[PDB]
């Protein structure tokens, strides 16, 4: 189902799971 | 920049009518009126920010870029030229050249 | 501070010398109003301000650049249901005297950051030190213990001064003395 | 390196005088009171002593640099009373109203106590 | 040489520290440090007086 | 004596392009038997006036009845009598321009004294033959009470 | 240190938030800074006025 | 060409704070006691550290700077003990200052929090806030590490360093409506009422007073555990008491002396 | 986890208080 | 998506998961010019003046254009763009906790702050830059004012007693190397 | 004749600092180039060049 | 990386309170209680238990020796 | 012997653009180590105390110090011959401080004034007669700072805020605004004090003083005045924050109708433009024409909202207070703040197309309206979006990147220019030549 | 300084004006020297000076706007020759660095 309104929250989970799963520095 | 046929066209003032040009008006009118020229371009674009700048201080340069009767250039082709002196020269550019 | 107002600590006072809110809370960096309308730095203010709330409340705020529910109006209503004015002036009282200030002083926390920039790192001089071996001049540096170098344009500047005494020792007297 | 103890504020150094009286020469019974070693604790209660004083024409300090520890009083009173006794006589009622403000704070805690 | 060593040279008797506001001093006084001062030195001549 | 004008005066108007500072408002005034105008400006907040109220406005040279023309400074300690005794709202300020209604051959009818005491402005305009006691660059005081009428 | 847990990297004298990729050259941390160029295999068509030619082919 | 006679009446009397209001006085006097509240005030504090073995990961400096802000009860060891640059002996004489000893050593497994309360000092009343609420901790030890020290105590007051600073904050306030307009406010509806303001909620600040002192200050000094605020009172008006002494006899002398 | 259910409590009360939203400092673009 | 995503850590679920859903989509720089981008997917698609109606993709979060010096930087929106590149050169110069091993470490200038307190206002970006576990400043009580004179051109005016409570007091080191 | 600049020393002064340094990108145009069209901040750079972080002197 | 003994802008004693604050934050209370559950009323002290980072234990990872 | 207290040295910044910039000081020994010097000398030197450096060198010959002693001082040279103005002013705090301080509702009792008098280098010992003696002595500004000013100085100057249509009707001489400064025997008497007065400007009252006065008594002038204000300012006070950059709630109202108006006023002439209506403007083609008119469009609604957001603020704020000063800031920066920033040019043209003919990939393809361009139509107060600060940080690219190229090419336009007109000096003849002995004008100057 | 007061009728004829102006026009000299072409020269510098100083000073507006008296004239022409004396170029300054 979409998420509307409620989706500043799920934002960022997306962003948190990047940030896990390849490092900052991951291309080098 | 023509002016030199411009002038000769009917219906132009022969007095007013300027260059904005510092080169070409000295093959028209003459050393003076270059000078002239160039203090009066000097102190619009000196003048367009709105600061202020004593005139003594621009007729001083105008009269020093018009002393030799040519159009002496300020940098190393133009005041290398004069004959001031050898040890002079080569402080501001062109050293082992000029010596 | 994180908007770019760097600065140098200019003098240090005590804590009986600082000012002081209704209570006692003196400030621990005071800087120049002057700075923040020509460098239109309002995020300063407002990461005070939500600094302000969030210490009265107790949790981190939220400081995300894009994020269409933190204003200024509603950090002010937020702020002034804790016995502070909305916009977060506040009261302080003359450090020395003791008389309030009749401008109501903007105060509140702020994260700042220091530098390495230290002066004890930059401070330096120099007494007819070591000099060189190629031309009989002094060093350069402050670990090497040189002296500083007197440009063209301090030159120009004397010059224009017409302290052609001055310009002399400069360039021979205090430099490479030789017969 | 160079950054000042923290003793020098208010211990005072050989040779250096706690108090040093200066006659004005602009106006007649006008003198300067120097203090060494001293911040505006020691000036602002003795200026506005003097300013309650009617016979003192002028009183006011000031500090000639925030990191030097000094404070220069000038005080300006009537030519039947000099500044001397007109710093000595707001030295000592302040003295008094200060110990008359311990007894009362005194009793008042005493007396809160259980009462 | 002649930019490096006549026109622009080295010179003794000098510092560079950070500034700091001060208006307590006047237009014409510096307030150097202690450091600088005590390193520095200016020769005179010695004289009766 | 040294009252250089003496007269009732009663406002009309308070502050008629707005009031623009916090504790100086405009007092458009009127005389009542000279008629000539004036723009005191007095301390609204320690000395309040509301419309209707009359004043007994007096410009004098001095405040001792003797007139013995004070240097001029702060001296509190004096025991001499002085006319602000009877005035509820005393100032000192400095005439700096007497401007009429001169023309090349006719002298003035009208003048206008411009003093200003330190910052507060005072236009009494009117007739040239009250104004006889006003001079440029010379010390002057305002010695006014509210009437209770 | 591939994939390894936060309790050898601190026994190891070492901290699992050091980001890594970086060199060791005579005990001295080396990075090499990404160079950004021209892209190959593509056909350009600059207009460079100051020649004598309008049109500039470049691949 | 005399002073006044002020009064002053108690709020409220605990073992942390105290605040009382002063009435009848000057500004200036009442900004003069409170500076002196918060700078000129005797009290004992760890000014000397011998460090002989410090195998903790932190420095070997900031042990020496945690231990000088760990506050020490002085109730009635300030008033006998004298400053130590006045002393007239060598060596910090027990007289003229107090031993401290902390000899910590981590051996079992678990991690080892090294507090105050390890400070054990020969004087049996100068110790710690710790009588009668954990203990100022030190720092961490680990199997493995040990912190063996002695320092000694002296007196000092705040204008020396923040560690003889006994008062936590100082809440003074006078004149809680803005009567005296010593402050503008450009929108007084906005502004909350003072804790002592006695207007009602309709009426945001009080009317202008042109004849009007300042007078009934307020207070709410706030001792940090180590010396009582009634006592931080008197204390302070005692040393300023002193200093204005001192001040009269050096004037005396001076006049004399012309 | 407090804060993560802090935040969506946050948002599900956010998106039940929907009846005005009548701000000042506020706005957004509208092209066309 | 969404659901699964939260629960992760716990079980296995990972961004891998999200790319091979069909849900996101790496566009470089050469085709973004052929798409439809979209800022957020609520407030740019419900229904008013036809714009495009035609978006082909969305942006997670518009912040996430920002840097790593420039993500600390709390509301960079409201200062102007200087203020922020100043800052943002000037975030690699300030001191602190560079690394946790940092006594095992010989480096040359490493300098190190003894309380380094964490952003009361933190962004929802610095969470994965790891700032708030290693910070680079203190939280200080500000208020903006001229009260002295000694910070009127850029510069402050520090609380002696907090310095002497250990302010910004940080500590300096100088590793040698000889053999 | 080679390029330089290519391998520098990491920045350990801060973990900001080494996370920006290991990011960081270097244009192999001359340094101080009288031309102002690559300096600035050209459209594209839209989500993968921070907009903000850069020097301030003649880089 | 440690609980400073003092506040920095008030001066009160916050160092014996890191431990206290972290059980209360634990039970069940949240920051906003446990703040003036603890006895902090002015806003300047309590960033000590806000801002604080606690370093100290990654410096204890590192054991020197077992 | 070591550097003591009163010995003559050259304090100079690394920067040595002119004349203004290496300056005799005396010395004075202080604990801490930071070069310390007078704000005023600020403004010559370029300094910001925001970590710059500045040398200083030392003499080693009594002949030498004498020179520098008697040609480059500070008190000495106080006006440049490039504009014949005053280099050194109050242009910080303590211009705003002063101005509040010279304005008709202030009032000080005997308690005050009288510890203002204690810093001053110049008074007479006289307490002057107060403004108002009854009901209680209260001082004015204007009256106290009269003493702070030397001699018998007579001159005239417009304040800031005056209004143009003032001098031609009546109220000339006597100002309900608190305008027209006018000072008789060195006394003040109307007008508010700010930069036209106090600042570097011809005409200036230190310039006045410093060309009737000594040049030692034109620095125990700025002394004085510093010593003064920057001493009042502790019972004044200034600040700033976000109660300052509020508007009344109407004027957001007022500035969200100007910019729909805008808008609309744009979309009309894309529509006139898309439909061939608008005719192409004399001088310039059709695209040309029609970027004229939007610019145009813009900055007349840009201008409007700053009017209106100026014309909406209260006395007690605080930048208003200190653009009228005129010590930092100006009219555009709180019309950015409050109103609305404007337009992000770049290049002197607005925001290119990058892209494929759109500016950003959220924008859709031919889309000439103002946000989609660079027209940033929120304020630093209500956030930005990041489309439009993309373009703002473009535009600060811009002028970071024009200042860089200007840092590099001034400096060899000005040594071209030293070393052109070195030997130029005036001979005792009453003649300028130059080291060739050639005569270059017979009179300096003319 | 002198309290001209200016509603007063003023004691100063009009011929002192014009002896005085003539003198200090003698008085403010540039080109020394009597020879005809020294004086020319004095004469063209010093032209648009002296056209203001004859401009400022005059008979009708000294008598209407400034009433100045005959003491007061002559301190006005004493300060006058003292600034120009003072504002003279002081030979051997660097006008070219100056320029530059
Ligand atoms: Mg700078
Ligand atoms: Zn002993
Ligand atoms: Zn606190």
């Amino acid at each position: 189902e979409i998420t509307p309104d409620l989706w500043q929250e799920a934002c960022w989970i997306v962003i948190s799971s990047y940030f896990d799963e390849k490092g900052l520095v991951r291309q080098q | 920049v023509s002016l030199m046929r411009v002038l000769s066209e009917k219906d132009v003032d022969p007095v007013r009518t300027t260059s904005n040009d510092i080169v070409e008006i000295f093959t028209v009118l003459g050393i003076e009126a270059v000078r002239k020229a160039l203090e009066r371009e000097l102190y619009h674009v000196i003048s367009f920010d709105g600061s202020y700048v004593n005139y003594r201080h621009l007729a001083l340069l105008c009269d020093t870029m018009t002393c030799r009767g040519h159009l002496m250039a300020i940098t190393r082709h133009g005041v290398n030229r004069q004959d001031t002196g050898p040890l002079m020269k080569c402080s501001f550019e062109e050293t082992v050249d000029v010596l | 501070s994180r908007h770019g107002q760097k600065g140098t600590c200019g003098i240090q006072y005590r804590q009986e010398d600082m000012p002081f809110t209704c209570e006692g809370i003196t400030p621990d960096i005071i800087i120049n109003p002057h700075a923040i309308p020509s460098r239109m730095t309002i995020g300063h203010l407002i990461e005070c301000l939500q600094g302000k709330v969030s210490a009265n409340k107790g949790e981190i705020g939220d400081a995300t650049p894009f994020n269409d529910a933190v204003n200024v109006q509603k950090i002010s209503n937020l702020l002034s249901d804790y016995g502070y004015h909305l916009r977060g002036n506040e009261v302080l009282y003359n450090g020395f005297t003791g008389r309030k200030i009749t401008s109501q002083i903007f105060i509140g926390p702020t994260y700042y950051q220091r530098l390495k920039h230290m002066v004890d790192d930059k401070i330096h001089s120099r007494a007819r030190g070591p000099i060189q071996i190629l031309n009989r001049q002094p060093m350069e540096g402050r670990s090497r213990d040189g002296g500083l170098r007197f440009g063209e344009m301090e030159r120009d500047c004397q010059i224009a001064h017409g302290a052609a005494q001055f310009l002399r020792e400069r360039l021979f007297e205090a430099s490479d003395p030789y017969q | 390196m160079n950054a000042p103890p923290a003793f020098e504020s208010f211990l005072l150094f050989e040779g250096e005088k706690k108090i040093t009286i200066n006659k004005d020469t602009k106006v007649p019974n006008a003198c300067l009171f120097t203090i060494n070693k001293e911040d505006h604790t020691l000036g602002n209660i003795i200026k506005s002593q003097l300013l309650k004083d009617p016979q003192v024409l002028f009183a006011g300090y000031k500090v000639p640099h925030p990191l030097e520890h000094k404070i220069i009083i000038r005080v300006q009173t009537t030519p039947d009373y000099s500044p001397q006794e007109a710093f000595t006589n707001a030295i000592t009622d302040l003295i008094s109203e200060l110990s008359l403000l311990e007894e009362r704070f005194r009793v008042a805690i005493k007396d809160k106590q259980e009462g | 040489r002649v930019r490096g060593n006549l026109m622009g040279k080295r010179v003794d008797f000098s510092a560079r520290t950070v500034i700091t506001p001060d208006p307590n001093l006047s237009i014409d006084q510096v307030g150097v440090p202690r450091s600088i001062a005590a390193n520095m030195t200016f020769a005179e001549i010695v004289t009766p007086f | 004596a040294g009252i250089l004008f003496e007269d009732i005066f009663d406002v009309k108007d308070i502050d008629p392009e707005g009031k623009k500072f916090d504790r100086v408002s405009r007092l458009h005034c009127e005389s009542e038997s000279f008629k000539m105008d004036l723009i005191l400006d007095v301390n609204i907040q320690i000395y309040p006036v509301d419309l209707g109220d009359k004043f007994r406005l007096v410009i004098a040279s001095t405040l001792y009845e003797d007139g013995t023309l004070d240097d001029g400074e702060y001296n509190p300690t004096d025991d001499r009598p002085s006319r602000a005794d009877q005035f509820e709202y005393v100032m000192y300020g400095k005439v700096y321009r007497i401007e009429g209604d001169e023309t090349s051959t006719e002298a003035a009818t009208r003048l206008s004294a411009y003093v200003s005491y330190g910052g507060l402005l005072m236009r009494l305009q009117g007739d040239a033959n009250n104004l006889h006691g006003f001079e440029v660059d010379s010390r002057v005081y305002l010695l006014m009470k509210k009437l209770a009428f | 240190l591939n994939g390894l847990t936060d309790r050898d990297l601190c026994e190891l004298n070492e901290c699992p938030l050091d980001p890594g990729g970086y060199f060791i050259i005579n005990g001295s941390e080396k990075v090499l800074i990404a160079q950004e160029k021209m892209a190959t295999n593509t056909v350009y068509v600059f207009a460079k006025k100051d020649s004598k030619y309008a049109y500039t082919g470049e691949c | 060409p005399y002073a006044n006679q002020p009064t002053v009446r108690i709020t409220e009397l605990t073992d942390e704070n105290v605040k009382f209001i002063i009435e009848n006085t000057d500004l200036a006097v009442a900004n003069s006691i409170r500076r002196v509240f918060i700078a000129e005030v005797p009290i004992i504090a760890i000014d000397w550290v011998q460090i002989d073995a410090n195998s903790s990961v932190l420095h070997d400096e900031f042990i020496a700077h945690r231990l000088g802000l760990i506050p020490l009860t002085s109730d009635d060891i300030v008033d006998k003990l004298q400053y130590s640059r006045d002393c007239t002996c060598e060596e910090f004489c027990p007289e003229c200052s107090v031993e401290f000893t902390l000899d910590v050593r981590c051996n079992e497994d678990q991690t080892r929090h090294v507090t105050s309360r390890d400070l054990i000092s020969n004087s049996p009343r100068v110790i710690p806030v710790t009588s009668r609420q954990d203990d100022i901790l030190i720092v961490k030890l680990r199997k493995g590490q040990e912190l063996r020290l002695r320092a000694y105590a002296k007196k000092g007051f705040g204008k020396e360093h923040a560690k003889w600073n006994p008062t936590a904050g100082v809440a003074f306030e006078y004149d809680p409506d803005n009567a005296l307009r010593h402050t503008v406010y450009p929108k007084p509806e906005e502004w909350p009422k003072s804790e002592y303001s006695e207007l009602d909620e309709d009426e945001s600040q009080a009317p202008y007073d042109p004849n009007g002192k300042p007078e009934r200050f307020y207070y709410n000094v706030e001792s940090c555990g180590s010396l009582r605020p009634e006592t931080i009172v008197l204390s302070a008006l005692s040393g300023l008491k002193k200093k204005l002494s001192d001040l009269q006899t050096q004037l005396s002398h001076e006049i004399q002396s012309d | 986890e407090w804060n993560i259910v802090e935040s969506e409590k946050a948002l599900v009360a956010e998106s039940h208080n929907m009846k005005n939203q009548q701000m000042d400092p506020f706005t957004r673009r509208q092209c066309k | 998506h969404i659901d699964q995503l939260k629960e992760r850590e716990y079980n296995n679920y990972s961004w891998q998961d999200l790319v091979a859903s069909g849900v996101v989509e790496y566009i470089d720089t050469l085709e973004e010019e052929t798409v439809m981008l979209a800022m957020t997917p609520d407030d740019l698609q419900e229904k008013e003046v036809a714009y495009c109606s035609t978006y082909t993709h969305c942006e997670i979060h518009p912040s996430m254009i920002l840097g790593v010096c420039a993500s600390i930087i709390p509301f960079p929106d409201h200062n102007q763009s200087p203020r922020n590149t100043y800052q943002s050169a000037m975030g690699k110069q300030a001191m602190g906790v560079y690394i946790t091993n940092f006594h095992v470490r010989m480096d040359t200038l490493a300098h190190v702050l003894y309380y380094p307190q964490k952003p009361l206002v933190t962004t929802r970006s610095m969470e994965y830059l790891r700032f708030r576990e290693l910070p680079a400043g203190i939280n200080s009580i500000v208020a903006i004012a001229s009260y002295t004179g000694y910070n009127q051109e850029d510069s402050v005016i520090m609380n002696r007693s907090a310095v002497d409570r250990g302010f910004f007091r940080s500590v300096f080191y100088r590793s040698y190397k000889e053999q | 004749q080679a390029r330089a600049g290519v391998s520098q020393v990491l920045n350990r002064l801060t973990f900001a600092s080494t996370l920006s340094h290991l990011r960081r990108l270097n244009s192999p145009i001359g340094r101080d180039g009288k031309l102002a069209k690559p300096r600035q901040l050209h459209n594209t750079l839209w989500g993968m060049v921070c907009p903000a972080e850069t020097p301030e002197g003649h880089a | 990386m440690i609980i400073p003994v003092r506040c920095f802008t008030c001066g009160k004693i916050v160092g014996n309170k890191w431990e206290a604050y972290l059980g209360l934050l634990q039970a069940e209370y949240t920051e906003g209680d446990a703040l003036d559950a603890l006895g902090l009323k002015r806003y300047c002290c309590r960033r000590m238990l806000l801002a604080h980072v606690d370093l100290i234990e990654k410096l204890l990872n590192y054991a020197p020796l077992e | 012997r070591h550097m003591c207290d009163g010995d003559i040295v050259i304090f100079n910044r690394q920067p040595t653009l002119h004349k203004m910039s290496m300056m005799g000081h005396r010395v004075r020994i202080l604990p801490w180590s930071t070069f310390r010097l007078n704000l005023s000398v600020t403004t010559p030197y370029n300094a910001d105390f925001d970590g710059d450096e500045m040398n200083l060198h030392l003499p080693q010959s009594l002949e030498t110090r004498a020179e520098i002693q008697e040609l480059a001082m500070v008190p000495r040279m106080i006006v440049t011959p490039q504009s014949n103005r005053p280099v050194m002013g109050i242009v910080q705090d303590t211009l705003t401080a002063v101005r509040k301080f010279t304005k008709r509702d202030v009032f000080l009792e005997r308690g005050e004034v009288m510890n203002l008098l204690m810093f001053l280098s110049t008074w007479d010992g006289k307490v002057p007669q107060p403004a108002i003696l009854k009901p209680r002595p209260l001082w004015t500004g204007k009256q106290i700072f009269s003493l702070i000013i030397p001699g018998h100085i007579n001159c005239i100057r417009t304040h800031s805020t005056h209004p143009d249509d003032e001098d031609s009707g009546p109220y000339k001489h006597i100002s309900p605004g608190d305008t027209k400064v006018v000072v008789e025997n060195g006394e003040l008497i109307m007008g508010i004090l700010c930069k036209k007065s106090l600042g570097t400007s011809a005409g200036s009252l230190v310039h006045i003083s410093y060309l009737e006065m000594g040049h030692d008594i034109t620095r125990l002038f700025y002394s004085n005045i510093q010593t003064v204000i920057n001493n009042w300012l502790l019972i004044e006070g200034h600040t700033i924050g976000i109660g300052d950059s509020i508007a009344d709630s109407k004027t957001y109202q007022d500035i969200q109708n100007t910019i729909k108006k805008a808008k609309q006023d744009v979309i009309e002439v894309i529509e006139k433009a898309h439909n061939n209506e608008l005719e192409p403007t004399p001088g310039n083609t059709l695209r040309q024409t029609f970027e004229n008119q939007v610019n145009r469009i813009l900055n007349d609604a840009r201008d409007k909202t700053g009017s209106s957001a100026q014309k909406s603020l209260s006395e007690y704020n605080n930048f208003k207070s200190m653009v009228v000063s005129g010590a930092k800031g100006s009219k555009i920066n709180i019309s950015q703040v409050i109103a609305v920033v404007g337009q992000q040019n770049v290049e002197g043209k607005r925001i290119p197309f990058g892209f494929k003919h759109r500016t950003l990939p959220h924008f859709i393809k031919d889309d000439y309206g103002p946000e989609s361009r660079g027209f940033v139509e929120n304020s630093y107060l209500a956030g930005l979006t990041p489309t439009e600060f993309f373009f703002h940080a473009m535009g600060g690219r811009e002028g970071l990147i024009d200042t860089a190229v200007k840092t590099a090419e001034t400096g060899y336009i000005q040594r071209r220019l030293i070393k052109s007109m070195e030997s130029v000096m005036v001979k005792y003849d009453a003649t300028v030549r130059n080291s060739i002995n050639q005569v270059v004008q017979l009179r300096y100057g003319e | 300084i002198f309290h001209i007061n200016p509603r007063l009728p003023s004691d100063l004829h009009p011929i002192k004006v014009v002896e005085g102006v003539k003198e200090l026009s003698k008085k403010l000299v540039i080109v020394n020297g009597d020879d005809p072409l020294s004086r020319q020269a004095q004469e063209n510098a010093t032209l648009l000076f002296n056209i203001h100083l004859r401009s400022t000073l005059c008979s009708r507006r000294m008598a209407e706007e400034f009433r100045l008296s005959g003491e007061a004239f002559d301190w006005l022409l004493g300060e006058i020759e003292s600034k120009f004396n003072q504002a003279i170029a002081h030979p051997g300054e660097m006008v070219g660095a100056l320029a530059a």
